[PDB]
């Protein structure tokens, strides 16, 4: 029969239940309180002792009485999994809020579970083009690999991966879970209204995508799991349905924020910079999970926000070790007026390999870098001395590195809204080329604004006869 | 006239370096009491945290 | 005997009553002390209720009895408010009467979710020429405005709620915008005055104030935004349209760190607990813009921000930027030059009014965004050689900074803004004198009054601009360049 | 019966509170009804203080917990060669059970002042940058730190694949059996590896030690000690191991969050007080044992991350000042184009030329200092003021130096390969050459060597000292060549 | 002075002056070069890089390192040495001849086995 508990305390997003007998809740599983509302779910955090528990609530708790009855659900939170929430928009709770009514799945699993086994493993090295100059040239994305965008407020992450979205999942075939942790609601109202306008999701149609939601206007319990969620729902489709899953998430920072706000509640005494003493294991249990296995691929692009614009705050520290690719975008370049504001510097891939791209992809790459690196390395004497003091060599390495920086830059149809100039899309093949030109300065007499935000090598050429006129 | 000439250059270059290392200076030394006061918390966590214990 | 509705103060101190009994009590709602005294129930253990004091400690003692509302935080809500100026518990201040209500809205409200949710769209005319062509704003959208201590930050804030004066008087109900100022931590004697310049203006009749002076206690100056966030959300629920500015985020912020110390909950950057965010991201979220399903109301938050030596990156404010729609970074290097409002462009952003604005501006004002963020990078890489080439650019970039220049209270309407612009992009005033750019500003508008009308009529009836009319001021431009 | 039981007070967060087990010993193992096993930590007054292996949704309050008797321990011997264990030994691989010649604990005393030696057999590397400026010796602890993505592990790789050149052979004596520990790793990530390993046939020869970035906090604290013992077992038995701890400051992370929670109170950024006793003790364990006791060698190559370049940060600095030397990989080297991107101005080897290969030896006389002395004059061209004869001729050379230490991962080089290299670039013979071209140099000169004078090849290799005439041959060998 | 005499005193003074000048002048000499320098400070430049030198020494322990036998000095030797040094009657010798050496003896011995 059902196992009913007590509300001893509430403590901002924390509330401690008592039960009767012997048989306390497992931890991490979901308890219910009805009430007038509807219910109010709760997820056992730790055993007090004293047949107490106490729980993170996954909504607010205002108007929680002490005394109160709460009903075990004997399980982790659960969601509906498969072909049937593809075009429905869900909770953290695993619910529809689309006004769309039930989501008739067959089966329902907890958004809790063990990362795929060692054996488990399966590892490959296949490019994914993505038309992007900066990454296709300087760090290739991997098929079935895991990606992620660094950078802080307003740089460009979700934007950016509305450019991958908007390449790679139209012409990609198989299923995709978008999941919205810490944003805004009004970006996912948008995105909501961005596929049923592509076609990405119909309505009255079959659908390719599943939207999960748990944003920043949420409590912070909410907020700890709403990924989980997400998770949960590819993981399904990964290893049952044996397909390839794109699993894009924005943005993976308001997970371990989330874990921090609630965790001195919780009664831990806090780590380095204020974070949850857990900060990393609690993100290997979640990043572990989001794999590609023997079973089904998953390429992930996950948005990475750096607080305060701190690249070793331990939130972003302790990520990058967790991704095959990394792009991170400095505010600096964007303050230059370049976008994508990547860091040609800062970011990488571990198929950036002669192995994989070839050595003429290879070293077209490493010539830039060293181009990019020397004018980096010089950015003090030009400061103070400026260009006038340098010698012949490393003047005109600065004006080709000025030039690459400005190339490296590209119109995005998503942010036409911005530019105003329609969006272009280059090709891998194409990039490689066009870089490769103008490293041998077949295009040193140009002038360096054509270089800035068109798209291949074409685009130069034609830029440079509109303004010699 | 060469050397008069470029006395003047020099004068205006020297100067404008003088006005740009001016506002440099003015950054670093935001930057600078920003990492100071941190220093302080980060440090003081520390002990805190320690404390408790 | 029946601790059901009362308890008794076991201990009291920092701010904090720890009361014994109040059995049926539920968190979040309020308590009164045996001096009138009110509390709120922060958490339930077993065996006592910790109770947050709104006032001096001084004003409890340990025994005291203890009494319940039954009522969740909640401030009174609806039309009748207007006019009057409250406390965070919607007390009325101004000693004009009772506060007339239409009901009583919870401080705690959820934010309208994914699905009744609307893609802003109808502009906020701030009248400000660098805002409203740069970094412009919509109805629902939620704007910041961050900078340093005595950068204009009100101005700006202050400037908008006097241009509603266009719209709040006419018979539109849809051109109709009310004004919510919650004023956190700030002086009561800058509230007066602040008043006193909206009475002076008059937009008193339409605007609400809410204030928490640096005084009052540290859960009214945090509870203030989030009550003057239902009062104004009985606006957007109702049909209508509120403008909510929030002054400011950073000293509500620093409240929160006081209780938040005070409960010794442990201390993250600066200090700050880690739900400092929470705080502001479950507040901005209200400001919203609705559905057609829902009425199509809107809410518009002006929340400000307050920087340390001009510092975007510290942990508050990028808190705030990565909450909100976007900023109006306002530099105080450029205001101590005299450039007024000091808006840094390429550190200012709106993020989904680009798509709001109005048609006219949008097409006399071709890129002029990136044309000035990168006339400021050149411009400083003068002080070398005469090169024409650039320098030609020059006498554009300093008219067209001489031309977004605006004396305070001073708001202009589209159509007078849209031909400033023209002549700005188009150079028709580079053979005028730069000491008589703003002054030529007057002669101008004084010229086209009472000659071309119907330019300005038609783009105050449209919004729009055809080829018709693109000629039909090629016209009164140069016209007034020789006479 | 509540000594050798107990029941549950309370559970939370990988940590069990239990009231009983009055018998039980500091670091002992338990078992709990529901399976998982747990560590006793903290005996108190009370009740003991227990932190899990595994997860603890299946620990309730007053579930029976269970003494095993046994402090934690682990399986040693040759059999574990090959195979993918966790932090206390078992497979994860999928190769079946482990068979063992017995059994180490996790924390076992370093061999004391008596039963040591000098370090004096070289652990090639077959690393040009390492094998001549910055020489491993067979017993020796050498740092590998840099910032994230600099190659520190590439560098540790790079070594482990060289020793096929004498594990394939039969001279136990000349093999060198590593053992690489994974801390706070993903899995995959150690797959990846244990692939290329194999696709080396280097596999045969290691023992990798997994603590995964999702495993429990004691555990990955843990593996390195266990690890230790593993390879223990090797310089005991008359062998030399080789221990690769990847890395040290995640599992300092890690012992960091058992004391949190177990609510010691914490030092310097939250680390617990003797976080430096934690790592010393362990590397300390790494030896080069006397003739008396076997000549067994255990040689430690810790791994330590740091950020932003700050080596000053607490846990490295501990490391630096505990190990015999390091080596410094730095991101602007790399982007740059030396790769690996070793900092020869901050590398050393403190145990030096003793470790190192006479012939090497001999021709890299005083390369260090003077690829110091170019940095100087590198810095001093800064000034861009025009340069004399002296020091426009050092930084040729100089230049040419670091050049020609430039190294292509997965491509470790025989002794007889390096040794001719350094003596072109040493004596100058390579200093009229031009830069970039100093690339095709490397592989033209060594084809010519092998395809003519294979004979010197073969003598440096069999002898490992040039002698005066076999200079002589070098000499004439080198200039024949430079004239093309 | 009252230990160790004011000569000594002296010497160990002067040493310090010309070290510490030579540091408060290195802005100068990365930004502006040698080039832009006082011919009295060229001078002290000259001699506080002759004195840094000077200033090392092997040692018999770290022959490990330096391949180069243990050199022991005479305190007397070494002031002796410091204080010719100072007064520029060893301006002419080259800055290697004070690296890694002994006494002054070993100043004069490398200069002219280099100089070979
Ligand atoms: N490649 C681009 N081209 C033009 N605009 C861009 C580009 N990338 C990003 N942006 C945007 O930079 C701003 C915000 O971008 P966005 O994707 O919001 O940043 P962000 O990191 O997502 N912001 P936030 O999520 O709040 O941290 C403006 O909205 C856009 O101009
Ligand atoms: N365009 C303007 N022209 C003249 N004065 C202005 C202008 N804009 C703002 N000011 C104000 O400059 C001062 C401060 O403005 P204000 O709105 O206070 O700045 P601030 O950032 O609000 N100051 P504070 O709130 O104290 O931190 C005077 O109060 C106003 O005159
Ligand atoms: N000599 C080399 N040439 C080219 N790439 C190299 C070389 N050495 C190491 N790398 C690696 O540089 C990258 C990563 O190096 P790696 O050994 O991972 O660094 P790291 O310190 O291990 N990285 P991580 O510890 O995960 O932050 C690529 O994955 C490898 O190619
Ligand atoms: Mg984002
Ligand atoms: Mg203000
Ligand atoms: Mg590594």
């Amino acid at each position: 029969t059902p196992i009913t508990g007590k509300v001893t305390a509430v403590i901002g997003a924390i509330v401690d239940v008592h039960f009767e007998q012997s048989e306390l809740p497992a931890i991490l599983n979901a308890l219910e309180i009805k009430t007038p509302q509807g219910k109010l779910v709760l997820e056992v955090a730790q055993h007090l002792g004293e047949n107490t528990v106490r729980t993170i609530a996954m909504d607010g708790t205002e108007g929680l009485v002490r005394g109160e009855k709460v009903l075990d659900t004997g399980g982790p939170i659960s969601v509906p999994v498969g072909r049937e929430t593809l075009g429905r928009i869900i909770n953290v709770i695993g619910e529809p809020i689309d006004e769309r009514g039930p989501i008739k799945s067959k089966l329902r699993k907890p958004i809790h579970a063990d990362p795929p086994s060692f054996a488990e493993q399966s590892t490959s090295a296949e490019i994914l083009e993505t038309g992007i100059k900066v990454v296709d040239l300087l760090a290739p994305y991997a098929r079935g690999g895991k990606i992620g965008l660094f950078g802080g407020a307003g740089v460009g992450k979700t934007v950016f991966i509305q450019e991958l979205i908007n390449n790679i999942a139209k012409a990609h075939g198989g299923f995709s879970v978008f999941t919205g942790v810490g944003e805004r609601t009004r970006e996912g109202n948008d995105l909501y209204r961005e596929m049923k306008e592509t076609g990405v999701i119909n309505l009255e149609g079959e659908s390719k995508v599943a939207l999960v939601f748990g944003q920043m206007n949420e409590p912070p319990g909410a907020r700890a799991r709403v990924a989980l969620t997400g998770l949960t729902i590819a993981e399904y489709f990964r290893d049952e349905e044996g397909q390839d899953v794109l699993l894009f998430i924005d943005n993976i920072f308001r997970f371990t924020q989330a874990g921090s706000e609630v965790s001195a509640l919780l009664g831990r005494i806090p780590s380095a910079v204020g974070y949850q003493p857990t900060l990393a294991t609690d993100m290997g249990l979640l990043q572990e999970r989001i794999t590609t296995t023997k079973k089904g691929s998953v390429t992930s692009v996950q948005a990475v926000y750096v607080p305060a614009d701190d690249l070793t705050d331990p939130a972003p520290a302790t990520t990058f070790a967790h991704l095959d690719a990394t792009t991170v975008l400095s505010r600096g370049i964007s303050e230059l007026g370049i976008y994508p504001a990547v860091d040609p510097l800062d970011s990488k891939s571990r198929l950036l390999d002669a192995a994989v791209v070839g050595q003429e992809h290879y070293d077209v790459a490493s010539k830039v870098q060293e181009t990019l690196q020397t004018y980096k390395s010089l950015q003090d004497i030009i400061a103070i001395l400026g260009m006038d003091e340098l010698s012949e060599q490393d003047k005109l390495t600065v004006e080709r590195a000025r030039k690459i920086q400005r190339f490296l830059s590209q119109p995005f149809a998503v942010a036409e809204v911005f530019t105003g100039i329609p969006g272009k899309l280059v090709r891998l093949k194409d990039t490689v080329a066009s870089f490769k030109a103008v490293l041998e300065g077949k295009y040193d007499n140009i002038p360096e604004h054509a270089f800035y935000m068109v798209g291949g090598i074409e685009d130069v050429v034609a830029k440079a006869e509109k303004l010699a006129a | 006239q060469g050397y008069a000439a470029e006395i003047s250059a020099r004068r205006n270059a020297m100067d404008n370096a003088s006005k740009n290392a001016g506002d440099m200076i003015n950054r670093y030394s935001i930057l600078y009491n920003r990492t100071r006061q941190a220093v302080i918390t980060n440090e003081l966590v520390d002990i805190i945290t320690g404390a408790s214990s | 005997a029946n601790l059901n509705e009362t308890g008794r103060v076991l201990a009291v101190g920092d701010g904090i009553a720890r009361v014994f009994g109040l059995n049926n009590i539920q968190a979040e709602e309020l308590v009164e002390f045996s001096s009138g005294v009110k509390g709120m129930a922060l958490n339930l253990e077993p065996g006592q209720v910790g109770i947050v004091l709104f006032g001096s400690d001084r004003l409890v003692k340990e025994g005291e009895l203890v009494k319940r509302t039954g009522n969740i935080v909640d401030v009174p809500v609806g039309p009748g408010l207007l006019g009057r100026v409250v406390d965070a518990l919607g007390n009325p201040i101004d000693g004009k009467g009772p506060i007339d209500a239409a009901g009583r809205s919870r401080a705690q409200v959820k934010a309208p979710g994914i699905l009744p949710r609307r893609s802003v769209h109808e502009p906020v005319q701030t009248g400000l020429k660098a805002v409203d062509a740069l970094v412009p704003i919509g109805r629902g959208q939620r704007e910041l405005i961050i900078g340093d201590r005595q950068t204009g930050k009100t101005a700006v804030a202050l400037d908008t709620i006097l241009n509603q004066k266009r719209w709040n008087n006419g018979s539109d109900e849809s051109k109709k915008l009310y004004c919510v100022y919650v004023a956190v931590g700030q002086k009561r004697s800058t509230v007066a005055q602040l008043v006193q310049t909206l009475e002076q203006h008059d937009a008193m009749k339409y605007s609400i104030i809410v204030a928490a002076t640096a005084s009052e206690a540290a859960p009214l100056q945090y509870l203030a935004p989030f009550t003057a966030a239902s009062i104004g959300e009985w606006f957007r629920d109702n049909g209508k349209h509120a403008l909510i500015v929030y002054d400011d985020l950073s000293k509500q912020a620093v409240a929160y760190r006081q209780l938040s110390l005070l409960l010794r909950r442990p201390p993250g950057r600066e200090a700050y607990p880690g739900d400092v965010f929470y705080l502001h991201s479950r507040l901005l979220e209200r400001a919203a813009k609705l559905s057609e399903k829902e009425g199509s109301g809107s809410l518009t938050a002006l929340p400000v921000i307050e920087t340390q030596g001009g510092d975007v990156s510290a942990y508050i404010p990028t808190n705030v930027i990565s909450i909100t729609d976007g900023q109006i970074f306002l530099e105080a290097e450029l205001f101590y030059k005299g450039i007024r409002p000091a808006i840094n462009v390429g550190l200012s952003v709106s993020r989904v009014g680009s798509a709001a604005q109005v048609k006219a501006l949008k097409q006399v004002a071709g890129s002029l965004k990136l044309f000035l963020a990168q006339y400021r990078e050149v411009a400083a890489f003068a002080q070398s050689d005469l090169d024409a080439s650039t320098k030609q650019t020059l006498v554009r970039g300093e008219r067209l900074t001489q031309l977004l220049k605006q004396n305070q209270y001073s708001p202009l309407a589209t159509e007078e803004q849209v031909p400033l612009i023209y002549a700005g992009v188009n150079g028709h005033l580079d053979g005028i004198e730069l000491s008589r750019i703003g002054e030529f500003e007057s002669s101008f508008l004084s010229y086209l009054k009472s000659n071309h009308n119907e330019l300005l009529t038609e783009i105050r009836e449209k919004g729009e601009l055809s080829k018709e009319l693109l000629a039909s001021l090629k016209s009164a431009t140069e016209s007034f360049v020789a006479t």
